[PDB]
C-alpha cells in the first residue's frame, strides 16, 4: 500500500536544477526484467508514466543481487542525490541494551515495503524520472517517475523514519507504557502485559499500522524468541554479545590479529576482565595485511586469559530507574583500566575497559580521572544519570593530587575501595628548596646545525660535570641535564633549571611517558627521598646558573 | 487589537550555511523540564515542530533560574550567532558607551521576554531549529524551530532595537544621566545615584518595559570598585636565594608586558653559585629598584589598548584553595584587565562562577564577551559547566591542559 501520511515537502540544493542523466543501454534481458518490474509497481501505485515534457533522468538497471535470480532494479541516484537538499539527521545514535528496563514479552515486526510504502513529496516527483529503455536506444524509452520514496535516494531513511513517527504516536498516546522502538525497517515492541494479552496488543499495533498503509507481512506477530541486532542477542530480560568464536591457529596475519581484536573489543562490553594490549602490540608499524605476526609470550597469555573469560557465556542485567548505578574501576595492565557498572552487587547492567592516551607524559589519579569522566559521560547517554563511583584510590590521595595540580576537576560522589592495584603518588616533589641539600644548577645547550649538545651542571657544593651529546634538540639537553643531576646527587636535592619545557613535565608528577629521557628521571624520582625544583631564566647572567652556561655553551653554541 | 506585527527581513552571511550542531547528551531530569517548557512554548505560539526537511541544529540546554525555584531552557547560538554575526553588529549594531564602567552602580536587567513578541522572518525560522534529545537514543527526539525572535540570539537584539529606543526614550529623557546599554537579553543600567534609589530608579525602570512585555525583569555591580593591582612581589621576600630568584623571574617576565622594569640591581646580589637557602649578602639598592617596579605593577600596562575589530580572549589559572587569577587580553599578555575571584567547594563550580563574572565585566567594559581558556578537560566542562551555569549567554571557550609557570607570576 502507500501511506496516506502528509508528504514531506523537500527542495532541491540553491540554484540547481534536477538531474538531466543519459540513459545507457541495457541488454534485452534487463529490460524485459526492468519492464514486468515497472509493471507491477505502477499497478502499485508506486511509479507511473510519463511524458517526454518532463526534462529529467536518471538511469536505471538491473542485476542478480542478494541472489535476486528474480531480478532486482536499481537506480543509480548519484546524481540526483548531490542535487537534493541535506535533510535532517539520517540517524546518528543508537541504544545500548544496559539502558532498556526489563521487559515480560517483546517482539519484532517487519514493515513490509517500507520505502515503497510512503508518498513521496508530488512537487519534487518530477526529478525522480527514469527512463527504461528501447531494445538498442532506437526507440523512445518507457518514462515514469516515482510516487514513492526511492531505495537509494538522499531522503528516504529521513523522510521514513519521520513519518513512521508520526504514525506512530496516536498508538504511544493511547498505549502510553508499551516501548517502541523504531530501527531501519522493523519495530520492536516490548511491554510488561501477560503473554496473552501482549499478543492482542500487537494486533492493535499491526491494525493502527495497516490503517497507515504499512503492512507487517507477518502474520501471527511473527519475530523468534531471541532478538539479535547490531551485534547483540536481546531477550525480554537480560542481553549479550552474539558469537565470538576466536579460531585456533599457530599463524596469525595482520588481518586475523585485527578482526580478533575488534572482536575482544566488542565481547568487553559485557565480559568483565578482556585485555588486548599484548595483541595490540603485535600490531605496531603494520607490516602489510596478509602477513603473518609472531604471537610474543606475552600475546600468548593475553589470548588464552581471554579464551578464559570467553568460557561461559554472561548476561548483562536490564535498568530498574528506581535503584542508583554503581561504577566500579579497577587498574588492570599498565595504562589500562576495567569497569563495571552494576545496580544489585555483580549483575553488570555493563561493563567497559579504558586504555587512555591524553599526553606523552601522564600519572595514574589523571588516568583514573579521565576514565572516571569517560564512564560519567556514558552513563548520562545510557541511563540518563550519573553514577555513584568504587575507586580503587584512598580520598586523601584523590585530593592530595588535585587540590595541588594546576588544571580543575570534578568527579561524581565516590567510596575508595580496596581492589589493588591501588592508585598512589610514586613521588611527591617538595613545595620548598631542601635545607642542607646539594643545590645543581643544571643547564643544556644544542647547536641545532649539527646536534651536537653539552648537559652538564655546577653546585653550590662546587662540583661540576660537563658530559657530551649527540642527536639531540635544545629540549633533550634540558631533561638530560636534569637526569644527570638526580644520577650524582644523594637522596635529597634541588634543581635549578631554566627549562620553562622540563619545568612543565616533572611538576606534572608523571608515572609513566613516551620518552625514555623520562622514563629514566621518574625511577630517580621515586628512589629519592627529597627533590626540589625550580626555575630561573636563561642567559639573565644569574648566580648559578651563569656559571654553567660558560662552559655549557663552549662546546654547545 | 489582537495578532501580530511585521518582520524584518534577515540574510545569513555570504553563502554560509546554517549551524548543524551536535545535541549534547542531557540528563533525564532535563529533557523532562525541557520537554515541559517547550510544550507550552508551543501552545503560545513561539515554537513549531518541524520535519526532516530541516537539516539544522543547536543545543538546547536547560539550567535552573536561581537554585530548585525553576527551570529555564538555554540555546546555544554560539553557531548560528558566527553565521549572522561578521554581517550585523555592523547593518545593525549597537554602540556601547564608555561611561557605562565609570558608573557607580550598573544593574543588569534581563529583557530577554520581550523579544518573544516580534514576529521572525519566515525564511531565517529553519536556522533556529534544535532537538531535545531522548535517553538512550530510544526515541528520535523533538524537533522545533522559532517562529518569533529566540533569545540565544544575536539578531534578536539587533531587529528589537527599534522597539527598545521608543520604549526607553521616556525614562532616558526623564533622567538623561542614567546609562543604559543593550547586550542580548539584558539591559545594562548605569548611574551614579545612591544605592538605595539607584535601585528606585531600576525600579522605575521596570514598570516602563512591563506595559511592552517585560514580565516583571532581572543584580547589581559597581564598575569603579572593579580593581587591577596584581602582579604581587612579596614583602619579607628579599631574604633567600630562591625567593630573589623566584622574583627576579617574576620580573623578568613582568618586563615583557610593562615599560619600565629594571631587575638589575636584582641580578646581582645573586652574584656567585649559592645554595638555594642563604639569606642575602645584599639588600640596597635593589630595595630601591624593587620600590620602583612594585609601583609600576600598580597601574595599567601603557602601551596596550582595545582594538573593537579583535576578539578579547580570557585566560584563568586555578590558584588553589579556592582562588583563580585572570587575564583579559587580545595579544599573549598585551593585559587590558587583570583580575581575581575567589571562594574561600568544587573546582568546576567556581570556573563557571568565574567565567560569568568575567563576561560581564567584559561586557560593561567592552560590548564583547571573551574567548576563554579554561584550565580544565574538555570533557569535563562538557558534562557539567550547565550545572551551575545562570547566565543567558554562553561565551567561546577553548580548553587550556597547559599552563606554564605563569600560574607563579600572577
Ligand atoms: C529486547 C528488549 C528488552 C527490554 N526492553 C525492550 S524494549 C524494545 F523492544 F522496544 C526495544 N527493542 C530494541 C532493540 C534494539 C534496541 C533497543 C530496543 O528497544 N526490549
Ligand atoms: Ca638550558
Amino acid at each position: 500500500p502507500i501511506s496516506p501520511i502528509e508528504t514531506v515537502p523537500v527542495k532541491l540544493k540553491p540554484g540547481m536544477d534536477g538531474p538531466k542523466v543519459k540513459q545507457w543501454p541495457l541488454t534485452e534481458e534487463k529490460i524485459k526484467a526492468l519492464v514486468e518490474i515497472c509493471t507491477e509497481m505502477e499497478k502499485e501505485g508506486k511509479i507511473s508514466k510519463i511524458g517526454p515534457e518532463n526534462p529529467y533522468s536518471t538511469p536505471v538497471f538491473a542485476i542478480k543481487k542478494k541472489d535476486s535470480t528474480k531480478w532486482r532494479k536499481l537506480v543509480d541516484f548519484r546524481e540526483l542525490n548531490k542535487r537534493t537538499q541535506d535533510f535532517w539527521e539520517v540517524q546518528l545514535g543508537i541504544p545500548h541494551p544496559a539502558g532498556l528496563k526489563k521487559k515480560k514479552s517483546v517482539t519484532v515486526l517487519d514493515v513490509g515495503d517500507a520505502y515503497f510504502s510512503v508518498p513521496l513529496d508530488e512537487d519534487f516527483r518530477k526529478y525522480t524520472a527514469f527512463t527504461i529503455p528501447s531494445i538498442n536506444n532506437e526507440t523512445p524509452g518507457i518514462r515514469y517517475q516515482y510516487n514513492v520514496l526511492p531505495q537509494g535516494w538522499k531522503g528516504s531513511p529521513a523522510i521514513f523514519q519521520s513519518s513512521m513517527t508520526k504514525i506512530l504516536e496516536p498508538f504511544k498516546k493511547q498505549n502510553p507504557d508499551i516501548v517502541i522502538y523504531q530501527y531501519m525497517d522493523d519495530l520492536y515492541v516490548g511491554s510488561d502485559l501477560e503473554i496473552g494479552q501482549h499478543r492482542t496488543k500487537i494486533e492493535e499495533l499491526r491494525q493502527h499500522l495497516l490503517r497507515w498503509g504499512l503492512t507487517t507481512p507477518d502474520k501471527k506477530h511473527q519475530k523468534e524468541p531471541p532478538c539479535l541486532w547490531m551485534g547483540y542477542e536481546l531477550h525480554p530480560d537480560k542481553w549479550t554479545v552474539q558469537p565470538i568464536v576466536l579460531p585456533e591457529k599457530d599463524s596469525w596475519t595482520v588481518n586475523d590479529i585485527q578482526k580478533l581484536v575488534g572482536k575482544l573489543n566488542w565481547a568487553s562490553q559485557i565480559y568483565p576482565g578482556i585485555k588486548v594490549r599484548q595483541l595490540c602490540k603485535l600490531l605496531r608499524g603494520t607490516k602489510a595485511l596478509t602477513e603473518v605476526i609472531p604471537l610474543t609470550e606475552e600475546a600468548e597469555l593475553e589470548l588464552a586469559e581471554n579464551r578464559e573469560i570467553l568460557k561461559e557465556p554472561v548476561h548483562g542485567v536490564y535498568y530498574d530507574p528506581s535503584k542508583d548505578l554503581i561504577a566500579e574501576i579497577q587498574k588492570q595492565g599498565q595504562g589500562q583500566w576495567t569497569y563495571q557498572i552494576y545496580q544489585e552487587p555483580f549483575k553488570n547492567l555493563k561493563t567497559g575497559k579504558y586504555a587512555r592516551m591524553r599526553g606523552a607524559h601522564t600519572n595514574d589519579v589523571k588516568q583514573l580521572t579521565e576514565a572516571v569522566q569517560k564512564i560519567t559521560t556514558e552513563s548520562i547517554v545510557i541511563w540518563g544519570k550519573t553514577p555513584k563511583f568504587k575507586l580503587p584510590i584512598q580520598k586523601e590521595t584523590w585530593e592530595t593530587w588535585w587540590t595541588e595540580y594546576w588544571q580543575a576537576t570534578w568527579i561524581p560522589e565516590w567510596e575508595f575501595v580496596n581492589t589493588p592495584p591501588l592508585v598512589k603518588l610514586w613521588y611527591q616533589l617538595e613545595k620548598e628548596p631542601i635545607v642542607g641539600a646539594e643545590t645543581f644548577y643544571v643547564d643544556g645547550a644544542a647547536n641545532r646545525e649539527t646536534k651536537l649538545g653539552k648537559a652538564g651542571y655546577v653546585t653550590n657544593k662546587g662540583r661540576q660535570k660537563v658530559v657530551p651529546l649527540t642527536n639531540t634538540t635544545n629540549q633533550k639537553t634540558q631533561l638530560q641535564a636534569i637526569y644527570l643531576a638526580l644520577q650524582d646527587s644523594g637522596l635529597e636535592v634541588n634543581i635549578v633549571t631554566d627549562s620553562q619545557y622540563a619545568l612543565g613535565i616533572i611538576q606534572a608528577q608523571p608515572d609513566k611517558s613516551e620518552s625514555e629521557l623520562v622514563n629514566q628521571i621518574i625511577e630517580q624520582l621515586i628512589k629519592k627521598e627529597k627533590v626540589y625544583l625550580a626555575w630561573v631564566p636563561a642567559h639573565k647572567g644569574i648566580g648559578g646558573n651563569e656559571q654553567v652556561d660558560k662552559l655549557v655553551s663552549a662546546g654547545i653554541r | 487589537p489582537i495578532s501580530p506585527i511585521e518582520t524584518v527581513p534577515v540574510k545569513l552571511k555570504p553563502g554560509m550555511d546554517g549551524p548543524k550542531v551536535k545535541q549534547w547528551p542531557l540528563t533525564e531530569e532535563k529533557i523532562k523540564a525541557l520537554v515541559e517548557i517547550c510544550t507550552e512554548m508551543e501552545k503560545e505560539g513561539k515554537i513549531s515542530k518541524i520535519g526532516p526537511e530541516n537539516p539544522y541544529n543547536t543545543p538546547v540546554f536547560a539550567i535552573k533560574k536561581k537554585d530548585s525555584t525553576k527551570w529555564r531552557k538555554l540555546v546555544d547560538f554560539r553557531e548560528l550567532n558566527k553565521r549572522t554575526q561578521d554581517f550585523w553588529e555592523v547593518q545593525l549594531g549597537i554602540p556601547h558607551p564608555a561611561g557605562l564602567k565609570k558608573k557607580k552602580s550598573v544593574t543588569v536587567l534581563d529583557v530577554g521576554d520581550a523579544y518573544f513578541s516580534v514576529p521572525l522572518d519566515e525564511d531565517f525560522r529553519k536556522y533556529t531549529a534544535f532537538t531535545i534529545p531522548s535517553i538512550n537514543n530510544e526515541t528520535p527526539g523533538i524537533r522545533y524551530q522559532y517562529n518569533v525572535l529566540p533569545q540565544g540570539w544575536k539578531g534578536s537584539p539587533a531587529i528589537f532595537q527599534s522597539s527598545m529606543t521608543k520604549i526607553l526614550e521616556p525614562f532616558k529623557k526623564q533622567n538623561p544621566d542614567i546609562v543604559i546599554y543593550q547586550y542580548m537579553d539584558d539591559l545594562y543600567v548605569g548611574s551614579d545615584l545612591e544605592i538605595g534609589q539607584h535601585r528606585t530608579k531600576i525600579e522605575e525602570l521596570r514598570q516602563h518595559l512591563l506595559r511592552w512585555g517585560l514580565t516583571t525583569p532581572d543584580y547589581e555591580l559597581h564598575p569603579d570598585k572593579w580593581t587591577v593591582q596584581p602582579i604581587v612581589l612579596p614583602e619579607k621576600d628579599s631574604w633567600t636565594v630562591n625567593d630573589i630568584q623566584k622574583l627576579v623571574g617574576k620580573l623578568n617576565w613582568a618586563s615583557q608586558i610593562y615599560p619600565g622594569i629594571k631587575v638589575r640591581q636584582l641580578s646581582k646580589l645573586l652574584r656567585g653559585t649559592k645554595a638555594l637557602t642563604e639569606v642575602i649578602p645584599l639588600t640596597e639598592e635593589a630595595e630601591l629598584e624593587l620600590a620602583e617596579n612594585r609601583e609600576i605593577l600598580k597601574e595599567p600596562v601603557h602601551g596596550v589598548y582595545y582594538d573593537p575589530s579583535k576578539d578579547l580572549i580570557a585566560e584563568i589559572q586555578k590558584q588553589g584553595q579556592g582562588q583563580w587569577t585572570y587575564q583579559i587580553y587580545q595579544e599573549p599578555f598585551k593585559n587590558l584587565k587583570t583580575g581575581k575571584y575567589a571562594r574561600m567547594t568544587n573546582d568546576v563550580k567556581q570556573l563557571t562562577e568565574a567565567v560569568q563574572k568575567i563576561t560581564t565585566e567584559s561586557i560593561v567594559i567592552w560590548g564583547k564577551t571573551p574567548k576563554f581558556k579554561l584550565p580544565i578537560q574538555k570533557e569535563t566542562w562538557e558534562t557539567w559547566w550547565t550545572e551551575y551555569w545562570q547566565a543567558t549567554w554562553i561565551p567561546e571557550w577553548e580548553f587550556v591542559n597547559t599552563p606554564p609557570l605563569v600560574k607563579l607570576w600572577y
